[PDB]
């Protein structure tokens, strides 16, 4: 046992395609979201609510993330 | 970079010790291995009690059977077990200390380690101070090749091994029953002789001083008819493997009865043929009989029926003991008897040996017989058994002796002399090797040092004294006065071994712990 | 020049596939059967011998008397 | 409830490059210690004992790599170049790794720099094709020179292969044994000719090469004690086929009816037996050995008509023994015939360490021996035999060709130096994996200044200067602790050993090299 | 050097190793090769390893030895004390390799269904295989004594492993399908006392052992589902609500139940360890008892080839006899396989509305 | 599938067909027939006389063949649903005759 026993490393073109996916994810789950024919989405709160708006920041703001660059 | 990773399963269990530390660890362990053994050599060595997993015990002082009874779980221990095992067979006792030789060495080896001198040069030294050892050994070596018909120096022999063993009770006894049992059995003309021809017969009951040689086979085996009469006189005998049945040729074979007279005549043979045999043997003119397999109940009353007994379920090994006892042969049929292959004997008697048993048959040749019996009787299993192997090794050594016909006084003497004359090489050693030689000599001196302390006298007020004298005098015949004899004349003191038994005492350990100073590293494998 | 012989068969006496154990009335047979037993394996390999053959194949099981008569004849095999 | 699709099994692990790379070279680092105090006259040999219990004690690196049950990948290549190397050479395979791991060793940190490995390996390949014709070079042969026994050498050969083993202090005795025992082997050379005898007991010093064939192995039957066991002028029987009363003969039934035709049929029974006696007997052979048992009752006969005989035998020993008096193994009695007769000089049966042999020996016309091995420690006796075989295969291929070399790391030092000069030859990238690869090149005698626990860079210092000019073999000494013409010294080795080391090692990086991942499966 | 007798429990193993065909034997001829018939030299009971001729423990296991190891040996001991045993365990080893093949021909066959018909019989019910039981590993000794008991043993690895495997296969096909085995009976000791035995199936004398002294050859014997299978009232709906094993054994994949069968191959039913015993196990519906008696002889062998000492020694006190008899009581314990003893108790279908017959082995819907 | 031999004949240019469905490997009949000998010699007669049975079945077709590829150029192959014997191979092997064991029953 070495250096932070049970914290993962992770380096390269893996991180930066990783990054990348993850960035691709991000955007396509509100591509369909702008424009004067854009959709309107309905949202799932935590604490039983219910919000539904076009705003993609709301949306984004209601969204929980493991990975860092999407966070 | 650095992160886990594997290389031999199981790399947590994998435990590892290297090096000096693991070097010290084994010679930790050797001493424990010695001091165990300490108390088992010499006449006043006291033995050891071991008891078995299926809870069956052992005492014995035959360190060889200490050990082989042992269970450790360090590997080197395991070495030194059949290392014991290893002499054993080879020689015999002395294995009262073989070991305690090595790990002294081992123990005093370490004090070089001590002194961070490689292991090497300390296998170098010692094989070196080994080979010294034995050409002074030899040089010093008394002879009985320049001995009579040698009855007692043999007696003094066999004395002086049985001083070790708790049958010393009677060992005089003894003595001479393994010097009879030797001679007879020997080859002279091949200088070596074969322990089958011994047959080992101990039963329990009795004294010790009941145990008696037999010249002559017993049989743990009665009389196939209680009716037979228990002595016989003459000694006409018949041995023989075919049981007394309708022979069955042993390829798949059977008949096909279909009529009555095919019946009948079987039938009237069935009888007849067991006349025949009846015929036969009793054409042959011997007089006893005796069978390796079964009897059909009728024939033998029919063999009774003649006066004419034998015996019945013979193990092997015992019937070629008769054969040859009474120079008697084997013969498979009974057509191809004949009374030229039939045995002679003086005398063959069942014993009611046990009080409230059933009994044994014993066989008192009178010719010659390349074969005999020791029979045993005492009052514990215990002491048949430490009997067993005790007088079972004496026999070896008189075989020991033997092969050579020279012998040195023991009693600590021998190696004495030696550590004095490998010291006295040690001055022109020259180095390092010189402290390898004082090493080792020093390693030799606990022997004495182990008796002495057995003899619950001061063992170094004893040796130093032994040595001046042996250093003022140049006769290496001064040994411990074990029992309490003011003289160290152990030549007078006829404690005497066979020059072998040091010899390869001392040089099976050498090569032993060259291998042991040889290894450094262990994985041992977690349980 | 070398004279192989070949044969998916394995060297033995050609076991019938179905069962013929000896069986004997008299006694001679005994004699008789083991004898000739030996006694054609031999003409067997000597009759392969004939021809020259110096060296037999197979990965079929081989005889022992019919390697010990191939021995006899400075025969290779192949096992 | 959809999920992304993984591409391989939960688990696979990948690890790749430059981290993935430098770990199996640390791996292989890893690897090398245990078996770095190894090799050396002043060496190291190891105990590993298995899960099981049985421990197990070695001086041959392979035999303990073989021991060390690596799971490391890479390292597993490592242990079966040993595995080669010892099927090709032996002792050295000690030395075959730290090659390997030191070319390895000295080659990381130019891994460090992302070099890619087709570079590296080519040098490697070059290199190693240059040394070993320059090995070619300065390769040596005596059967031109006029002072050498055509076994002289061989013994000397001996000694070098020998002083590293358990029996470093006998070598000058099992040389000669040794020597004189391959003499024999002419001329189909392989090892499994001569037996070794792993008996029990005895000093080694003690241990026997007997001129013939002998047996630990025996076994009670009846009258096996009661026929005389010496036989002076014998003549050999060599049975395989049993000796029985159709014990596993033909499967047959029988159908009889007359009585005495049964009768008839048991006599017949045993008439054949003695019909096969009969011939035994008019063969003129005393001593009959087989490998199959033997019906006690015929024994009973020979003992009765004092010949010997013996079943149960080995096929092997079997084999030894018609091949040692030339006799031939049968299985026909009745094609009998006194050609297939062995025949020795004496027959004989005799105690070593309690256990029952069987002594017969002096048949000049024999190319087989037997090793009687005495020795007190269970574990003395494998390793003795790897040690006496590694010696045997070894000047085998001695006596296959007439190629020597010195030892004590004088030829890596020379051969270092040679490279070394060659490196500024070469201009660029490649003369410093020379440089390394010389670098590398002289662990050799480092390992042993360290297991001889000596200042192996002043000796080193000193090696390399007096190694400019001053003379080839020049090498070190271990008790005089410093250089020495190991050559006039006779520390000879065959050069093909080394020659075939480099080589192993050479590709065994070069496969190391060129990885650049790991893919698991469970 | 001196031996020992083998205490009782080595004997037990021995025994027990013996009716699962696995005892290792070791042979001049063969070493420990038992593929080729050959008078035992050695053999393993327990850890150990004993001189067949004098009966003294002359090894163990991990002592792997490679010879009969020279001894004092007594040579007291007949190959006729022992064969018997060394009769079961080859006639056990040519069985389960007949059972061996017998099972992978309907594994084979059944998987050879195209989908449409046990689609069809599925719904429609009626014969799916049907192996001709002339087909039933045709050269062993239960079928023709064109064999023998001593014939070389079809070479097999992995036997329990192909045994485990292709049984629980087939049975998640029959249980997945709940089809109809006409092979399989919920209590083996019917298949010896208590069952009708139709037509050709009469001559069936059962030695409910494996002993010299059985005829052991005999046809391949399975039940008679003719009357069910042509039944328009016992047709596709009645015979999945009654017939099919899971009704009886519990679901295959959820049942400890153990699954016997037909004496398919010497007239030996097997017996099968449920697949929630973690493996699929096959036994020979055979009774510890008559294992036991197995040694008899030789139990007697020791009497007049030991002394009492000796045996006492080895044996404890009683010796052998007395372990012979006290065994004996604990045989249910000692000599017996618990899957012999897991065979469900609630019965719904059972064995005895049908009778056994000789005839094809075959599965319906 | 193929043919079972090397030196079957892999092309052809004209067939004559052989279609079949009879075993042409070994058979034994269907009762318990339990033989003996006494004889090793017998054991080789036994021998020849169990092949005897195939040896005349084919024998029937190579006749016929012979009766009716007379011609050399013709070729003469042959089609079983079940399998055939390696002798029985070989018999049409030294005749150069093409045969197939084991189709399908459509
Ligand atoms: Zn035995």
């Amino acid at each position: 046992l070495v250096l932070s026993q049970n914290t993962k490393r992770e380096s390269g073109r893996k991180v930066q395609s990783g990054n990348i996916n993850a960035a691709k994810t991000i955007a396509d789950i509100i591509r369909t979201c702008l424009g004067p024919k854009s959709m309107m989405k309905m949202l799932l709160d935590p604490m039983g609510g219910i919000v539904m708006t076009n705003d993609g920041n709301a949306i984004l703001r209601e969204i929980q993330v493991q990975h860092p660059a999407a966070k | 970079y650095g992160r886990p990773f594997l290389i031999i399963k199981d790399q947590d269990r994998k435990s590892r010790l290297m090096g000096l530390e693991a070097l010290k660890s084994h010679i930790m362990a050797a001493k424990a291995v010695a001091n165990t053994m300490r108390t088992s050599l010499g006449p006043n060595g006291l033995d050891k009690m071991m008891v078995d997993k299926d809870g069956d015990v052992t005492v014995t002082n035959d360190g060889a059977t200490i050990l082989s009874m042992m269970d450790v779980d360090h590997q080197i221990a395991k070495l030194m077990v059949e290392l014991s095992k290893s002499q054993d067979d080879e020689i015999g006792d002395g294995t009262t200390g073989v070991v305690v030789l090595a790990g002294a060495l081992l123990e005093e080896a370490e004090q070089l380690l001590d002194r961070g001198i490689h292991p090497i040069r300390i296998a170098d030294g010692y094989e070196q101070a080994a080979r010294v050892a034995i050409e002074h050994l030899d040089k010093i070596s008394d002879s009985v090749l320049v001995d009579i018909k040698d009855t007692e120096p043999l007696i003094q022999t066999a004395k002086t091994t049985l001083g070790s063993k708790v049958v010393n009770s009677c060992h005089r006894q003894m003595a001479e029953i393994a010097v009879n049992a030797v001679l007879t059995v020997a080859d002279m003309e091949r200088r070596d002789v074969d322990f089958e021809l011994i047959k080992v017969e101990g039963k329990v009951g009795g004294r010790l001083e009941d145990t008696k040689l037999i010249k002559g086979v017993i049989v743990d085996k009665d009389f196939s008819h209680p009716q037979m009469p228990k002595k016989v006189e003459d000694a006409k005998i018949a041995i023989l493997t075919c049981p007394f049945e309708p022979p069955k040729p042993k390829t798949k074979h059977k008949l096909d009865v279909t009529s009555v007279e095919d019946y009948k005549a079987l039938q009237k043979y069935e009888k007849e043929k067991f006349e025949e045999m009846i015929q036969q043997i009793k054409e042959t003119g011997a007089n006893l009989a005796i069978c390796q397999w079964g009897f059909d109940d009728e024939a033998n009353h029919l063999l009774l029926q003649n006066n004419l007994p034998a015996v019945r379920w013979v193990g092997g090994p015992e019937i070629e003991l008769i054969a040859i006892a009474t120079g008697g042969r084997i013969v498979p049929r009974f057509s191809e008897l004949t009374a030229e292959k039939l045995g002679f004997a003086g005398l063959v008697q069942e014993i009611s040996f046990g009080t409230t048993k059933d009994k044994m048959l014993v066989i008192e040749q009178c010719k010659n017989s390349r074969a005999v019996t020791i029979f045993i009787r005492g009052g514990n299993k215990m002491i048949i058994e430490e009997a067993k192997r005790s007088l079972h090794d004496a026999l070896c050594v008189i075989r020991n002796l033997i092969r050579d016909n020279r012998v040195v006084y023991g009693g600590g003497a021998a190696e004495i002399s030696c550590a004095l004359a490998v010291s006295q090489e040690a001055d022109k050693c020259p180095t390092l090797e010189q402290y390898a030689m004082r090493a080792f000599a020093d390693a030799l001196e606990v022997i004495p040092m182990a008796l002495s302390e057995n003899s619950g006298m001061n063992p170094i007020q004893t040796m130093t004294e032994v040595r001046a004298r042996q250093v003022k005098e140049m006769n290496p015949a001064l040994g411990i006065d074990c029992l309490h004899k003011g003289t160290n004349d152990m030549k007078q003191q006829h404690v005497i071994e066979t020059l072998i038994g040091k010899k390869q005492q001392i040089s099976l350990a050498t090569q032993m712990v060259r291998m042991i100073l040889k290894i450094d590293d262990i994985r041992k494998p977690g349980e | 020049d070398a004279k192989i012989a070949v044969y998916s068969c394995p060297f033995d006496g050609m076991i019938t596939e179905t069962k013929g154990t000896v069986l004997i009335k008299t006694a001679e047979e005994l004699m008789n059967f083991s004898k000739g037993e030996e006694n054609l394996m031999d003409a067997q390999v000597k009759a392969i011998a004939d021809t020259g053959a110096n060296v037999v194949v197979t990965g079929g099981k081989v005889a022992d008397m019919a390697l010990h008569y191939a021995n006899k004849y400075n025969i290779m095999l192949v096992r | 409830m959809p999920t992304p699709v993984i591409l391989l099994k939960e688990g696979t692990d990948s690890s790749q490059g430059i981290p993935q790379l430098v770990s199996n070279i640390s791996a292989c680092q890893v690897i090398a210690e245990a078996v770095r105090t190894t090799l050396g006259p002043r060496g190291m040999d190891k105990l590993i004992v298995d899960g099981r219990g049985k421990a197990t004690i070695s001086n041959d690196g392979a035999t303990i790599l073989k021991l060390l049950d690596v799971v490391h990948p890479a390292a597993k290549t490592l242990v079966d170049i040993a595995k080669s190397q010892d099927a090709e050479v032996g002792d050295g395979t000690t030395s075959v790794t730290l090659l390997a791991a030191e070319f390895l060793k000295q080659v990381k940190p130019y891994v460090e720099e992302g070099l890619h490995p087709q570079i590296i390996i080519r040098a490697f390949r070059t290199a190693t094709q240059l040394a070993v014709n320059k090995i070619k070079e300065i390769a040596v042969t005596v059967k031109k020179a006029d002072k050498v026994e055509q076994r002289k050498l061989l013994e000397k050969c001996a000694m070098t292969a020998l002083s590293s083993k358990l029996i470093s202090q006998q070598k000058a005795f099992f040389a000669k044994m040794v020597v004189d025992a391959v003499m024999m082997l002419d001329d189909l050379l392989q090892l499994k000719m001569i037996g070794i005898k792993k008996v029990q007991g005895g000093a080694l010093e003690d241990s026997q090469l007997v001129a013939g064939v002998a047996f630990k192995k025996t076994f009670s039957y009846a009258g096996f004690e009661m026929q005389p066991k010496k036989y002076h002028n014998p003549k050999i029987a060599l049975l395989n086929v049993e000796l029985e009363l159709k014990a596993e003969k033909d499967n047959a039934e029988i159908r009889v009816h007359t009585v005495e035709d049964y009768q008839a049929i048991v006599d017949a029974e045993w008439n054949i037996l003695y019909d096969k006696l009969e011939k035994i007997h008019h063969s003129g052979a005393k001593v009959v050995l087989s490998k199959l048992p033997i019906g006690d009752v015929a024994t009973q006969y020979f003992a009765d008509r004092d010949m010997f005989c013996a079943g149960r035998v080995p096929e092997e020993d079997l084999k030894r023994t018609m091949m040692a008096c030339g006799g031939s193994i049968q299985t026909s009695v009745n094609a009998l015939s006194a050609d297939v007769l062995g025949r020795c000089q004496v027959f004989e049966e005799t105690q070593i360490g309690g256990e029952r042999y069987n002594f017969f020996t002096g048949c000049p016309k024999a190319k087989t021996c037997t090793f009687i091995l005495r020795g007190g420690a269970e574990q003395f006796m494998e390793e003795t035999e790897r040690s006496l075989h590694d010696a045997i295969m070894i000047v085998r291929r001695a006596i296959k060709n007439d190629s020597v070399v010195a030892g004590g790391g004088a030829i890596e030092m020379e051969l270092s130096k040679y490279l070394r000069d060659y490196s500024r030859t070469i201009p660029g990238k490649q003369q410093l994996l020379i440089g390394a690869y010389a670098k590398a090149l002289e662990i050799i005698p480092r390992q042993l200044c360290d297991n001889a626990g000596f200042d192996a860079t002043n000796i080193l210092n000193k090696l390399r200067a007096r190694h400019a000019q001053g003379g080839t073999w020049y090498g070190v000494d271990i008790n005089n602790e410093d250089i020495a013409d190991n050559f006039e010294a006779f520390v000879w080795e065959p050069a093909m050993v080394r020659i075939n080391a480099l080589t192993a090692a050479s590709e065994a990086a070069c496969l190391i090299v060129s990885v650049d991942e790991t893919i698991k499966n469970p | 050097m001196e031996v020992c007798l083998p205490n009782g429990h080595q004997v037990v193993d021995l025994i027990n190793n013996a009716f699962e065909g696995r005892v290792s034997i070791y042979s001049a001829q063969e070493g420990w090769d038992k593929t080729i018939s050959a008078q035992p030299d050695m053999m393993v009971c327990g850890g150990a390893v004993v001189c067949m001729h004098c009966l003294g423990v002359v090894g163990s296991l991990q002592r792997k030895l490679k010879h009969l190891p020279h001894h004092r040996c007594n040579q007291q001991i007949r190959h006729q004390d022992y064969v018997d045993v060394q009769f079961a365990d080859r006639v056990t080893a040519h069985w389960k390799r007949g059972m061996l093949s017998f099972v992978a021909q309907m594994h084979e066959m059944m998987n050879d269904v195209s989908p449409d018909d046990l689609d069809r019989v599925r719904t429609e019910g009626g014969s799916l295989v049907e192996l001709n039981w002339l087909q039933v590993d045709p050269n062993s000794m239960f079928r023709s004594i064109h064999s023998s008991w001593t014939d070389p043993l079809q070479v097999v690895d992995d036997l329990d492993t192909k045994l485990d495997q292709y049984w629980t296969a087939l049975n998640l096909m029959i249980d997945s399908s709940d089809l109809i085995p006409n092979f399989m009976m919920r209590d083996p000791s019917h298949a010896f006392n208590g069952v009708k035995l139709g037509g050709d199936a009469r001559q069936t004398q059962f030695s409910r052992t494996f002993d010299s002294r059985s005829s052991l050859e005999w046809g391949v014997m399975v039940y008679d589902y003719s009357e069910l299978e042509h039944d328009p009232s016992k047709g596709r709906a009645y015979r999945k609500e009654l017939v099919t094993p899971a009704r009886d054994f519990g679901h295959f994949g959820l049942s400890h139940y153990s699954r016997a069968t037909t004496p398919i191959l010497g007239k030996m039913p097997a017996v099968f360890s449920g697949m929630l015993t973690g493996n699929c196990k096959m036994y020979p519906f055979i009774k510890g008892t008559a294992k036991l008696k197995t040694v008899r002889k030789l139990v007697e062998a020791v009497n007049h080839a030991w002394g009492v000492e000796k045996i006492r020694y080895a044996l404890g006190p009683g010796g052998m006899t007395g372990w012979y008899n006290r065994t004996m009581q604990q045989a249910p314990i000692v000599l017996t396989p618990a899957a012999l003893t897991m065979f469900p108790d609630t019965i719904k279908f059972g064995d005895l509305n049908y009778p056994v017959m000789i005839g094809d082995p075959m599965i319906l819907g | 599938h193929g043919a079972r031999h090397p030196d079957m004949k892999k092309r052809v240019e004209d067939a004559y067909i052989l279609t079949c469905n009879v075993s042409l490997e070994y058979e034994k009949t269907e009762v318990n027939s339990g033989f003996f000998y006494k004889s090793a010699e017998e054991r080789e007669k036994l021998v020849k006389a169990e092949r005897k049975f195939i040896e005349d079945r084919v024998k029937k077709i190579i006749e016929l063949k012979r009766k009716v590829c007379g011609d050399s150029d013709k070729g003469f192959v042959v089609i079983n649903q079940k399998g055939i014997d390696p002798f029985s191979l070989d018999a049409l092997s030294k005749e150069g005759i093409v045969a197939l064991r084991r189709a399908k029953r459509r």
